[PDB]
RNA sequence: CGACACACGUGCUACAAUGCCCACUACAAAGCGAUGCCACCCGGCAACGGGGAGCUAAUCGCAAAAAGGUGGGCCCAGUUCGGAUUGGGGUCUGCAACCCGACCCCAUGAAGCCGGAAUCGCUAGUAAUCGCGGAUCAGCCAUGCCGCGGUGAAUACGUUC
């Protein structure tokens, strides 16, 4: 996985948004295209309407899911099965 | 063997060297 | 269960025979045998009561094993299955997790084919 | 083939007893073209057979093959609405080919664990007259005679 | 109790894995064991062996809050 | 374009002892190589990292080939067979490995005891089996493809089908 010599890479733009609400006043319903961008410990609480090719899935983050990426809570596939 | 990893031949198989194929 | 949490077979070499212990593998074989200085060629049966505990003891307080070992990787998954990440759905269905193939193959998390 | 009579490959006699026959057997032994391996299990079996039988095992397997040489096999001939197991005087080249194919075949059958062990043990029995190696032959030659009603259909 | 149908109980000495000697009575004048309640985690206050983790993940992380504001 | 209750095709590994492992010891070729090939040194169990000499390359490098051999272990078990699966732990590349990269280490070791009807290849350095190079190429999911050599059989009566 992503190097450690190479720090946790966030889009930086997705990143200003969050810290802009962390002290100035959270929270609002952002609609990120950022999936690469790891979840981060200034983002919990927020309602990052992450995108997935077609729409923005709201996913309120918590102290039980961050080390992953935003591409890991907005599914790209919808599969109720076969038959 | 050839498919296994934790082995010389398995690593020889897949052209890598590690704890069981030392350069 | 002469061995912490399980009875290992005998007439076989200690080093190997430990692998019949959840969380005890080759890489961990020599370690204790090295740490316990117990020659891996001597058979478990042929072991010494003092060796037994030394090879028992040290093995018992440097890693996790068996029960408490299955106890971890479950929650590690159940959490996933709670947060519902991709590896969660791949377990929430019983599907491949490491980008594996799904049109065919993967017949190990699907088990024998089910008729249609 | 369709042209003319194919040729018989004459092999390079072995490097121990100076025989082409030996050279032939190792081949059947030789898997994946591992002549050194094959050449071993043979001259190795040649050792165990010596220890338990103090006669030049060269002769042993010189014998245990003739005992394996089948004289008459059957071959299917489907004249009209039926196929007839028409038996035929087996051929020499083939007989060696036949004997050279069950000893190993029956050796590989054998339950003992080491290669040179089995291969040898099949060597002895045939020199006596025992073992599935003689079984095939035995069974083969009499089904034919059990079908001696089709020799007129011979070829 | 009816004579002849009951395993005789006598003094019993149980032997934990943590040196716990259990002075009891039973059907085997001698029995050793892996664990004694006196050495069991659930008993031993809160001995969480290896995983006293504290659930740092995942809102911990924070190797580097080095990202601009 | 990597989906996935299914239904075929082409392969990889196998199900073991003429075998698996550890270490030790020789033997090719045709190729490729300048923000390329990476010597030697050192960190780390390692992938790899960092230093650093050499090569516009019959010099120098990739680089070791493997099957093999010489020793020791494994004594017939779903095992020291198989490495699928999963957790955990990172590398490296790349702006970015979440669907979606591969390389390294740990623990877990699933099905499989030669496979029904049916079917494929090959006739001599061939089939078998070992491994190696290159093109495509940031990395590459390559068991592919085109090439390269190593060791090395059986069999062909005959033409009815
Ligand atoms: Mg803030
Ligand atoms: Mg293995
Ligand atoms: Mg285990
Ligand atoms: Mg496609
Ligand atoms: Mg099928
Ligand atoms: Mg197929
Ligand atoms: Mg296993
Ligand atoms: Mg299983
Ligand atoms: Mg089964
Ligand atoms: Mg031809
Ligand atoms: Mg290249
Ligand atoms: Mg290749």
């Amino acid at each position: 996985p992503r190097s450690l010599k190479k720090g946790v890479f966030v889009d930086d733009h997705l990143l200003e948004k969050v810290l802009e609400l962390n002290a100035k006043g959270e929270k609002r319903l952002i609609k990120t295209w950022s999936r690469r961008s790891t979840i981060v410990p200034e983002m919990v609480g927020h309602t990052i309407a992450v995108y997935n090719g077609k729409q923005h899935v709201p996913v309120y983050i918590t102290e039980n899911m961050v080390g992953h990426k935003l591409g890991e809570f907005a599914p790209t596939r919808t599969y109720r099965g076969h038959g | 063997g050839k498919g296994d990893r934790r082995t010389r031949r398995g690593k020889i198989w897949r052209g890598t060297y590690g704890k069981y194929r030392p350069r | 269960a002469r061995i912490a949490g399980v009875e290992i077979p005998r007439n076989k070499r200690v080093d190997v025979a430990l692998t019949y212990i959840y969380g005890i593998g080759k890489a961990r074989a020599k370690e204790a045998l090295e740490k316990t200085g117990i020659n891996p060629a001597t058979r478990v049966k042929d072991l010494t009561e003092a060796e037994v505990v030394r090879l028992r003891e040290y093995v018992e307080n440097t890693w996790k094993l068996e029960g408490e070992l299955r106890a971890e990787v479950a929650a590690n998954i159940k959490r996933l299955m709670d947060i519902g990440c991709y590896r969660g759905l791949r377990h929430r269905r019983g599907l491949p997790v490491r980008g594996q193939r799904t049109r065919t193959n993967a017949r190990t998390r699907k088990g024998p084919r089910k008729t249609v | 083939a369709r042209r003319r009579r194919a040729e018989v490959r004459q092999l390079q006699p072995d490097l121990v007893y100076g025989d082409v026959l030996v050279t032939a057997f190792i081949n059947k032994i030789m898997r994946d073209g591992k002549k050194n391996l094959a050449a071993r299990i043979f001259y190795d079996a040649c050792k165990i057979i010596q220890e338990k039988t103090g006669q030049e095992p060269l002769k042993v397997f010189k014998q245990a093959v003739e005992n394996v040489k089948p004289r008459m096999e059957v071959r299917s001939r489907r004249v009209g609405g039926a196929n007839y197991q028409v038996p035929m005087e087996v051929s020499p080249r083939r007989q060696q080919s036949l004997a050279l194919r069950w000893l190993v075949q029956a050796a590989n059958q054998r339950p003992e664990r080491r290669a040179a062990v089995r291969i040898a043990h099949e060597l002895m029995d045939a020199a006596e007259g025992k073992g599935g190696a003689v079984k095939k032959k035995e069974d083969v030659e009499r089904m034919a005679e059990a079908n001696r009603a089709y020799a007129h259909y011979r070829w | 109790m009816k004579e002849g149908i009951h395993p005789k109980l006598v003094p019993a000495r149980i032997i934990c894995g943590c040196g716990n000697v259990i002075e009891t009575y039973s059907t085997k004048p001698e029995i050793y064991v892996e664990v004694c309640s006196k050495c069991h985690p659930f008993y031993t206050g809160q001995q969480r062996f290896v995983d006293t983790e504290g659930r740092v993940e995942r809102f911990q992380r924070r190797y580097g809050d080095s990202y601009r504001k």
